[PDB]
DNA sequence: GATACGAATCTTTTTCCGTATAGCCGTAGC
DNA sequence: GCTACGGCTATACGG
DNA sequence: GATTCGTATC
């Protein structure tokens, strides 16, 4: 039945050898719980890092045929007031253990999402139930942690995917389903998915299903972009060097000419413009900002809609004025 | 827990880890009378 | 198959000696052992510089034997409302323990900050009747949460931070008694990610040694990360725009750090600035805070960011 | 081997650290309310912690009540901690107020409640006010006096969800009793302030030589002049500078002198806000400590309608109009960050750097005032009423609808000169 | 009877138009049984709940529909704890069993759909009890967010779904369906007609299927039989008349305060929208090669602060006034 | 009683103030199966009420116009309701920000072509819309919602998609004042020349309420007659405004600004909109002859912002007198 | 007799419906 | 027949 | 915190 599930449910990593990237992390927790004592931990990154698929593949590395009756998880799928810390956390992690296995495994998922009371009253519990039971916060804003809670937690922080790993786990997605990837494709995933397996998967599984045929048919970058709608690099490249070169009527046009024959949205070639003109010489300070402050301006007012075509003209206008500081 | 061979009621209970050392000794004084 | 306590609890201070920085506020507590007449206290300071443990160990050295049935300690993780406050603490107040001469209860309201309005109001009146018999040991991270009725009757002391010599002498004491091969730039390392907190650099300590064994330099800052309330002063604090926005891009973006955590710790860090002009830091601030707008509204982006951080650099160098 | 609060306690009326006309004007108050008459039933005194507002009580009770006492001396304090087994927490509140009348002749009894009901409840909170406005319009031709000393005092920051607000702020007498209390002619509302620093000195020297050979064996008593001086200073408690007093004195060695930080009132912070603090010359750290300090007074809207209703203050409203417009242009932005932390700073930190630079010497301040928003508010809720009466009597008559801005803007004015105006002619 | 936009709904995938990625991933995943949590997101009115509809019909009928479809909108509460108790729930509950004439006339897939339409409008409080309910009730339960601004999704939310993105319809891309619509209802329109439906209906289909209704029925109305002219859907939508616009921009050339204020005026009792007539400016302006470069880039900025202005819903008199203003001194 | 209710058109035919816009009303209503929603935008005092109210006549044949008032109550939010036959009355003012669940449970209620009109749906907030953009699509075949708004501005774009756009232009000096000859027919005040009807339409800037209000104050005032010389009578607060704009062009001072505050503080009291008062202080400074070009490019300037200001914005005292200052550090 | 000091004044106030249960009432049974 | 108990209920509190 | 008035005292 795990072939009817969708590709980012039925890849989950089951052990830490499967879980590819932050091997710094996978070598330090193997580290602790092989010399027995574990701390303390809380893992901390952008979504889809592996907080949870680190920490429940550690679970089950310890309590081997125990992880249910010895591990303890709660998330912001649930509630996790000061009523739930006091009674069901405190209840399980006082009791003794099953078969004196070891400790209590207590993961928080999504601890961020928690009030501060919930916050302050774990933390007597943490302290003064570490003999038996050690707690693990997952949590991608560490701004809404107490800072007594992050002082009693060893911090692991895991960052976004590097290119190694997610070329690996494309690659065992890949021989499990049978596929073919072009390395551009490949290349076009990476800097997709920008550090997150979940949005790599769910554009592979898009990409298998927009071929005709799953099994003779390689999947292509064109087939990648078209599958999300995304600008391919040729035609982000056309919008700026008519943007920066020809006139208002040419760039307008062709601006337009993008944005139609491929549907592609203003906001995506906005970024796409920004990330083009990081790696710029820009030799005046004075075009950054001007560049920075009146594409935020333009991104902020697209999140909240309006007309698409004074937007555009808007990003074309700016573009311009910024880049008339450079002479 | 018994009261068709009647009903049969069958629990289990996990125990308290006892931080306290004193807890059980203040226990066993006390069972002594 | 573990059995083995965090070097965090293995090593904690029983006595009131071992327990590193604050001297003057260790001998009086020292003091207020040896004679007895401990007045009412609450301790406030920075998480994880000993408040806790002092109250525990002059606890201990206080009621020794008496530990047992002589302390009540409450915290945030049992239920702490008007009734517990008019029931259980009435009851530990009220009850007759014979103590040594000048021996007092100590009932210790750990993190009292987080304690409700009304059971405030009625241990201003369990107090007012129960300090000839018991003495409460208040211990929070901000005096201003406990209310000022309260305070009128509470002598005040406030705990500092850790200095870098105080740690290091518990460090290296921890070091001995654990025979663990050490480098000095490793323990300063270790000081340095502390900011203060011995509780945050045992733990480092501890997984250092676990993790590579020789702690050094390398291998501390291999499992420890720098504290990004630094990487956000010098972002800010950067003269050339490029340079901010590098510092941004590759130690807080790819480094995995959410743009909320660096706004609030960009909005910190300019409320604590210095060396700056007020009119610069007001419109620093005023920044930050559109740029946390549209953060909050849905629109957090490496390109917001950048945009604050272009604001700034243009309120700092004019046009 | 007690605390020094206690044993050098009052003991008679000239002992009380309290101001003289203070003093006279609470006994007046008290000896007309021990009258036959009943002019005035409650006192609700009021004011900071510790600020003389228990002490004097007993001890004008010591002298008040066995005079006017029938023959055939002390306060009858409430108890919020006695939990009756057959009576529910609020029942316990009425029995006291229901029991505490029978106290007039031959038991006469002045009743002292200092700790309040948990009013932070809403239900009892309320059952509380009808309690005691039962006792003002009570048809009992005789009642005892009652006081009310309601401690104020700056509630915290509390993660109650909405719980209105008021008592979730402040612990005022205006946050627990309700207007028609305030406003009703039998209450007599006499506020305390915080001792002044002779009556201080006089009291901490009066300690200090009541026991001065530990202070002497101390090397202290050549030191306690600097001590007194800087604790009568620092604060203005009675009981907190006896405390930390005795801490001083019992310690051995070089600890620095610590006191409770006083909270920073609403106009007190506004006037901080506008002209600065003498103490501190760097806005920065005044405006940090501010915050830190205070974060439930400043974040609250009122606070920065104050600034712009106050800010006219400065030099009595001379300064250049180049310095207002842009105080309220950052006003407005500050209301346009939907009360981000970010905005409430940038609010107080721009006014407060405007009056720096343009602060000239020799140049008379005039008075603040709240803001004034409840009389608007009040005065819209009236234009309210009367639009929704205009517009019913409308519809009752003919089958004619009318929008309220129309109402607002051009049938309200229009209707009195038309409809009133042809009632002359009739 | 019917309103032409709810007779003509895609009842089936086949019918949604110029959407051909997110619909031929429906078609390829109806199939199999692998369809992953989907966020919908696109301009208004281009057939994100239609697609859903068509393909909550096909994998299951009309009879299963109801025993294995929960749709939850902006109509009913949708907070943290309807989150947490009746998606949840239904989340956890079992699927149904199909009978005997689904299984042989349906895909009958062995998941279920949770269509949370208007998502963009759920307070982040309440997303983020959706993350690990989409995540452990994966293989029982299916996903389908729709909303018009993916920045009101949390990052975890979009992350975790699937993202689908419906392009705006355009007159290249709904053209065929608006046709179709038009035969079918019996509409006689000139050469070039439907198209300025299209462009005036940016981004919508509804806006054009509504305006291609209410100029039929005119055309009824009338009785002269003759086919529909393109100033009549111009007039029917609100288009401003390009003599008003033109005399608008004469009276922005001469620069005086008193005569541009007085046409404003009698432009604002007009009645026209702002929406539109800034909409025109800067259609004409734009194009216009007369105006230099640095004039085009500050006229576009103004127009773009001043749509910004008029989408927070401020009064479009002064606004107007305001961007003729700066035209003027420009 | 009143004129306006008085002369008050009670069909499409007696309708004579638009012409096109009523023929397009007769084509709608020619088939009231398919009646899409509509919305009509356009100035205030058009009479776009009174167009709905024709047009469901027509539909609906007589007895549109009664007047079936009740009260409901929801959760207390005890809302009053206009209900008629195959007409229901929803008014955004009664219930501001909490108008999402009233509108839903009313929505809900009529649902059980019958029309609900909701009048000034600007008034409406963002969470009923919200939730109108669905109840709108979903029950499309027992409901037909029909709103009113002056300007479709701060509505959102779905319900513009979902509704249909109907123009209603203001009326024409003209045709305003054939409408005040013929008032002044019906009941004779005996003019003493038909320009002061055109005076009047002139001072009304195209609103035919306000033209007949003031029509009829000023035969109140004149004893049912009129005058070549008879003044104007103004809203008050219009007058006030005026003072306002005088005190603001002469005395440029703190204490002037603190005077101008308490004038907003009156007018805010006397339920008078922000957004209107801010738009008339600024009309009212642009046609002052003594401020050159310059200084009235920067009052529209100052305006534009804060009213985009007070759109975003909780407390409108704040945005007046931030107005108030700039202009007047402009004037000098 | 001059001056530091201190008090009065500068202020406005809004909700959970449900529920496990201690005592009361009808009642199965010895 | 009265009891001791199961179910009902008015309700102070809960979050 | 700033203003005005008011005693009380060295
Ligand atoms: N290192 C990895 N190697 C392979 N697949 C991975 C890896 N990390 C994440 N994934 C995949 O991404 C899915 C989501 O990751 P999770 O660990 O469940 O969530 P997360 O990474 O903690 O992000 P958040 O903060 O919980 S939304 C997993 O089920 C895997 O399929
Ligand atoms: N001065 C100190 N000397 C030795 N160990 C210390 C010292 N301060 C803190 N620690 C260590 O910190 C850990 C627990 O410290 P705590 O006192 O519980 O922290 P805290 O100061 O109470 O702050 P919070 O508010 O409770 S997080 C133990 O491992 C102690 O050994
Ligand atoms: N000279 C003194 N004047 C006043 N109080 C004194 C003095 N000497 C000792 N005290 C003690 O200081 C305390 C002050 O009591 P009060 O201020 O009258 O009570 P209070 O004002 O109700 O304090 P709150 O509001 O409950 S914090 C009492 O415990 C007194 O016994
Ligand atoms: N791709 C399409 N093909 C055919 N008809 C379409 C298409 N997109 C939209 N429509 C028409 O649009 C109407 C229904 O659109 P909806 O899907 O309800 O709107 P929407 O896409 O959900 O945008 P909203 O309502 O603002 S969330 C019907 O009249 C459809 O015929
Ligand atoms: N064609 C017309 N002829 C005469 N009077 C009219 C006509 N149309 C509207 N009115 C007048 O307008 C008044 C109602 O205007 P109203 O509908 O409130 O305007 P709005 O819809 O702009 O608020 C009625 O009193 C009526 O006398
Ligand atoms: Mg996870
Ligand atoms: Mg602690
Ligand atoms: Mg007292
Ligand atoms: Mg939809």
């Amino acid at each position: 039945s795990k072939e009817n599930l969708p590709w980012v449910e039925k890849y989950r990593p089951e052990t830490l050898d499967e879980v590819y990237g932050q091997n710094e992390v996978i070598t330090t927790v193997r580290k602790f719980v092989d010399e027995g004592k574990l701390p303390h931990l809380l893992f901390y990154g952008p979504p889809g890092t592996g907080k949870t698929s680190t920490i429940v593949a550690l679970a089950r590395e310890i309590y081997g045929k125990n992880y249910s009756n010895m591990v303890l998880e709660l998330n912001a799928s649930d509630d996790r007031g000061i009523d739930v810390v006091r009674n069901q956390i405190k209840d399980f992690a006082s009791t003794r253990q099953i078969f004196s296995k070891g400790f209590k495994l207590i993961i928080l998922d999504e601890a961020d999402a928690m009030t501060n009371a919930a916050q302050n009253a774990l933390r007597r519990v943490i302290e003064r139930y570490t003999k038996n039971t050690r707690f693990c916060v997952l949590a991608n804003y560490a701004h809404k942690l107490t800072p007594a809670l992050l002082s009693r937690c060893t911090r692991f922080r895991f960052q976004p995917l590097p290119q190694e790993a997610i070329e690996r786990r494309i690659a065992n997605v890949l021989v499990h389903e049978k596929l073919k990837l072009s390395p551009n494709a490949e290349k076009a995933l990476i800097e997709l998915s920008n550090g997150d397996m979940r949005r790599v998967l769910n554009v592979l599984q898009s990409c298998k299903a927009t071929l005709d045929n799953p099994d003779e048919d390689e999947i292509s970058d064109d087939v990648i972009y078209e599958c999300c709608g995304a600008p391919r690099p040729s035609d982000l490249k056309a919008v700026l060097k008519s943007i920066l070169e020809d006139d208002w009527g040419t760039a307008h046009y062709t601006l337009n000419k993008v944005r139609s024959a491929k549907g592609l949205a203003l906001i995506d070639l906005i970024e796409g413009i920004v990330k083009i003109l990081e790696d710029y010489e820009l030799q005046n300070e004075e075009t950054r900002v001007h560049l920075l402050t009146k594409l935020a301006d333009i991104e902020y007012s697209i999140s909240k809609g309006g007309n698409d075509q004074i937007q555009g003209s808007a990003v074309i206008g700016a573009i311009k004025a910024s880049f008339e500081n450079e002479t | 827990i018994l009261s068709y061979p009647g009903i049969v009621i069958e629990v289990c209970m996990l125990e308290k880890e006892s931080i306290d050392e004193a807890a059980q000794t203040e226990i066993e004084l006390l069972m002594e009378t | 198959l573990s059995l083995q306590l965090p070097w965090v609890e293995k090593y904690r201070p029983q006595v009131l000696s071992d327990i590193v920085g604050n001297k003057e506020t260790i001998d009086r507590l020292q003091q207020i052992a040896k004679d007895g007449n401990m007045p009412h206290m609450i301790i406030s300071g920075m998480p994880g510089i000993g408040k806790t443990t002092s109250v525990h160990c002059l606890a201990h050295e206080l009621l020794g034997r008496s530990y047992a049935d002589g302390v009540l300690e409450l915290n945030a993780s049992d239920d702490r409302g008007i009734d517990v406050v008019r029931n259980q603490i009435k009851h530990f107040a009220q009850k007759k323990l014979h103590l040594p001469p000048g021996k007092h209860k100590i009932v210790i309201l750990d993190e009292a900050d987080s304690m409700t309005a009304g059971a405030q109001q009625a241990l201003r009146r369990t107090m007012e009747l129960y300090s000839n018999s018991t003495r409460f040991a208040f211990a929070c991270n901000q005096s201003n949460k406990i209310i000022e009725p309260l305070q009128s009757r509470c002598a005040i002391l406030r705990y500092s931070k850790l200095s870098d010599e105080d740690v290091l002498k518990r460090l290296l004491q921890i070091i001995k008694l654990e025979d663990v091969k050490y480098t000095n730039d490793g323990l300063e390392a270790i000081i340095f990610t502390a900011e203060g907190d011995m509780r945050q650099a045992i733990n480092n300590l501890q997984s250092t040694v676990a993790g590579h064994g020789l702690v050094n330099a390398d291998n501390v800052f291999k499992i420890v990360d720098s504290p990004h309330p630094l990487i956000v002063k010098k972002m800010l604090l950067a003269s050339n725009l490029e340079d901010s926005i590098q510092i941004l891009r590759t130690d807080l973006w790819k480094k995995g750090y959410s743009s909320i955590d660096i706004v609030t710790t960009s909005f910190r860090v300019t409320k604590n600035l210095a060396q700056v002009k007020e009119s610069v830091r007001l419109e620093m601030i005023k920044e930050i805070g559109l740029t946390h707008m549209r953060i909050l509204e849905g629109v957090g982006t490496y390109l917001q960011l950048a945009s604050m951080l272009a604001k700034i650099h243009k309120l700092n160098n004019k046009a | 081997g007690e605390q020094w609060y206690e044993k050098f306690k009052p003991n008679c009326l000239e002992q009380v650290a309290i101001h003289k006309r203070k003093l006279k004007d609470v006994q007046e108050a008290l000896d007309a309310m021990f009258l036959p008459n009943a002019k005035h039933r409650i006192l609700l005194l009021s004011g900071p912690s510790g600020c003389s507002k228990s002490t004097v009580i007993k001890e004008l009770s010591k002298i008040l009540v066995p005079k006017y006492r029938q023959n055939s001396h002390k306060v009858t304090e409430f108890r919020g901690d006695c939990i009756v087994n057959d009576l529910p927490q609020m029942e316990s509140f009425s029995e006291f107020l229901k029991g505490a009348r029978y106290l007039v002749m031959s038991n006469l009894s002045l009743i002292l409640i200092e700790d309040l009901p948990n009013v932070f409840h809403i239900d009892t909170r309320r059952r509380f006010q009808q309690l005691i406005l039962q006792w003002l319009y009570s048809s009992e031709p005789l009642l005892p006096p009652l006081v009310i000393c309601i401690t104020e005092c700056e509630i915290p920051e509390n993660d109650n969800n909405y719980r209105k607000f008021g008592i979730d702020y402040t612990f005022s007498a205006e946050t627990i009793m309700n207007k028609e209390i305030l406003m009703h002619p039998r209450l007599k509302r006499i506020k305390f302030n915080p001792i002044n620093s002779t009556l201080l000195k006089k009291h901490l020297k009066f300690i200090c030589v009541q026991n001065m050979k530990m202070l002497k064996e101390k090397n202290k008593w050549n030191k306690r002049q600097e001590v007194i001086d800087y604790i009568a200073q620092e604060t203005g408690d009675i009981r907190s500078a006896i405390t930390t007093l005795q801490f001083w004195a019992t310690s051995s060695g070089s600890l620095p002198i610590s006191t409770r930080e006083s909270t920073i009132s609403y106009f007190h912070a506004i006037g901080k806000v506008i002209h600065g603090s003498h103490s501190t010359n760097n806005d920065n750290e005044m405006i940090n400590n501010l915050f830190e300090n205070s974060n439930n007074l400043l974040s609250k809207e009122d606070f920065k309608l104050g600034i712009l209703e106050n800010y006219n203050t400065f030099n009595k409203g001379e300064f250049s109009i180049s310095d207002a417009s842009s105080i309220v242009d950052c006003l407005s932005e500050c209301d346009n960050m939907n009360g981000l932390p970010e905005s409430n700073e940038y609010g107080l930190r721009e006014v407060r750097k405007t009056f720096r630079n343009i602060s000239k010497q020799g140049h008379n301040h005039g008075t603040v005032y709240f803001p004034r928003e409840w009389k608007v508010r009040k005065l819209q809720n009236s234009f309210k009423v009367q639009a929704e009466d205009w517009l019913n009597v409308s519809l009752y008559k003919y089958n004619a609808v009318h929008s309220f801005r129309n109402i607002t803007l051009e049938f309200g004015y229009y209707a009195p000169l038309i409809r009133k105006c042809q009632s002359y002619k009739k | 009877q019917q309103p032409w936009v709810e007779k003509y709904r895609p009842k089936n995938l086949d019918e949604v138009t110029a959407q051909d990625h997110a619909v031929t991933v429906l078609k390829k995943t109806l199939k199999s049984a692998n369809l992953p949590h989907m966020l919908f997101y696109g301009p208004p009115g281009t057939g994100k709940t239609s697609t859903i509809l068509a393909l909550t019909k096909e994998l299951y009928g009309p009879d299963l529909m109801k025993s294995r479809i929960l749709e939850l909108n902006a109509s009913d509460e949708r907070g943290i704890s309807i989150v947490r108790e009746k998606v949840k729930n239904f989340a956890r509950l079992t699927v149904s069993k199909p009978s005997k004439h689904d299984l042989e006339n349906y895909p009958c897939p062995p998941y279920k759909i949770i269509i949370l339409d208007e998502a963009d409008s759920m307070t982040a409080d309440a997303q983020s009890a959706l993350r690990r309910t989409m995540e452990t009730y994966s293989g029982v339960t299916r996903f389908c967010l729709i909303c018009n601004y993916v920045t009101r999704i949390i990052d975890p939310l979009a992350s975790r779904c699937s993202k689908f993105r419906f392009k705006a319809l355009d007159a290249s891309n709904a053209i065929d369906r608006l046709r179709f619509i038009s035969e079918q209802e019996n509409v006689k329109c000139d050469d070039g007609v439907l198209e300025r439906i299209l462009d005036i209906s940016a981004g919508d289909l509804r806006r054009g299927i509504t305006l291609l209704q209410s100029a039929s029925k005119g055309a009824q109305y009338l009785g002269d039989g003759k086919n529909i002219t393109s100033t009549q859907v111009e007039e029917l939508a609100g288009v401003v008349p390009h003599d008003i616009l033109i005399e608008i921009v004469e009276k922005v050339k001469s620069g005086d305060f008193d005569e541009i204020k007085k046409y404003v005026n009698t432009f604002m009792k007009s009645g026209w929208s702002a929406a539109s007539v800034v909409n025109q400016l800067h259609e004409y302006y734009i194009t216009n090669d007369n105006f230099d470069t640095n004039f085009k880039n500050q006229i576009s900025w103004l127009l773009f602060t001043t749509d910004s202005r008029l989408n927070n819903g401020t009064n479009e008199h002064i606004q107007l006034l305001n961007l003729l203003v700066k035209i003027s001194q420009l | 009683s009143l004129w306006v209710d008085k002369y008050r058109p009670k069909s499409l035919n007696a309708l004579s103030h638009n012409e096109e816009l009523t023929n397009f009303l007769k084509s709608l209503s020619d088939q009231p199966r398919d009646l899409p929603h509509l919305l009509l935008y356009g100035p205030n005092g058009t009479g776009k009420k009174t167009r709905c109210m024709a047009l469901l006549e027509s539909i609906f044949g007589p007895g549109v116009y009664r007047l079936k008032i009740d009260v409901r109550q929801f959760v207390k939010l005890e809302l009053n309701v206009v209900s008629s036959p195959y007409h229901l009355e929803i008014t955004p003012s009664d219930m501001g920000n909490n108008d999402r669940i009233v509108i839903q449970e009313l929505l809900k209620e009529v649902a059980q072509y019958k029309c609900v009109i909701i009048n000034e749906a600007n008034s409406l907030t963002k969470d009923a819309q919200a939730a109108l953009r669905r109840t709108m699509e979903k029950y499309s075949k027992n409901i037909r919602l029909i709103m009113v708004c002056d300007s479709m501005s701060p509505i959102i774009a779905p319900i513009k998609s979902r509704c249909l756009l109907i123009r209603c232009p203001a009326p024409s000096d003209s045709e305003i004042s054939t409408i005040l000859s013929d008032v002044v027919t019906n009941e004779r005040i005996q003019l003493e020349t038909k320009d002061i009807l055109k005076r009047i339409a002139q001072a009304s800037n195209g609103n035919l309420r306000v033209s007949l209000l003031m029509l009829e104050s000023m035969a109140l005032n004149n004893e049912l007659a009129l005058k070549s010389s008879s003044p104007i009578i103004k809203p008050d607060w219009i007058i006030v405004i005026h003072k306002l704009t005088r005190k603001i062009v002469k005395e440029r001072s703190v204490n002037s600004l603190i005077e101008c505050r308490a004038v907003l503080y009156d007018l805010l009291a006397h339920c008078i909109p922000a957004n209107i008062i801010l738009k008339e202080l600024t009309f009212s400074l642009l046609d002052v002859e003594t401020l050159n070009t310059t200084n009235k490019s920067s009052i529209i300037e100052y305006s534009s912002v804060f009213d985009e200001r007070l759109s975003l914005g909780n407390k409108a005292i704040f945005h007046l007198e931030g107005f108030i200052a700039k202009v007047m550090c402009c004037l000098d």
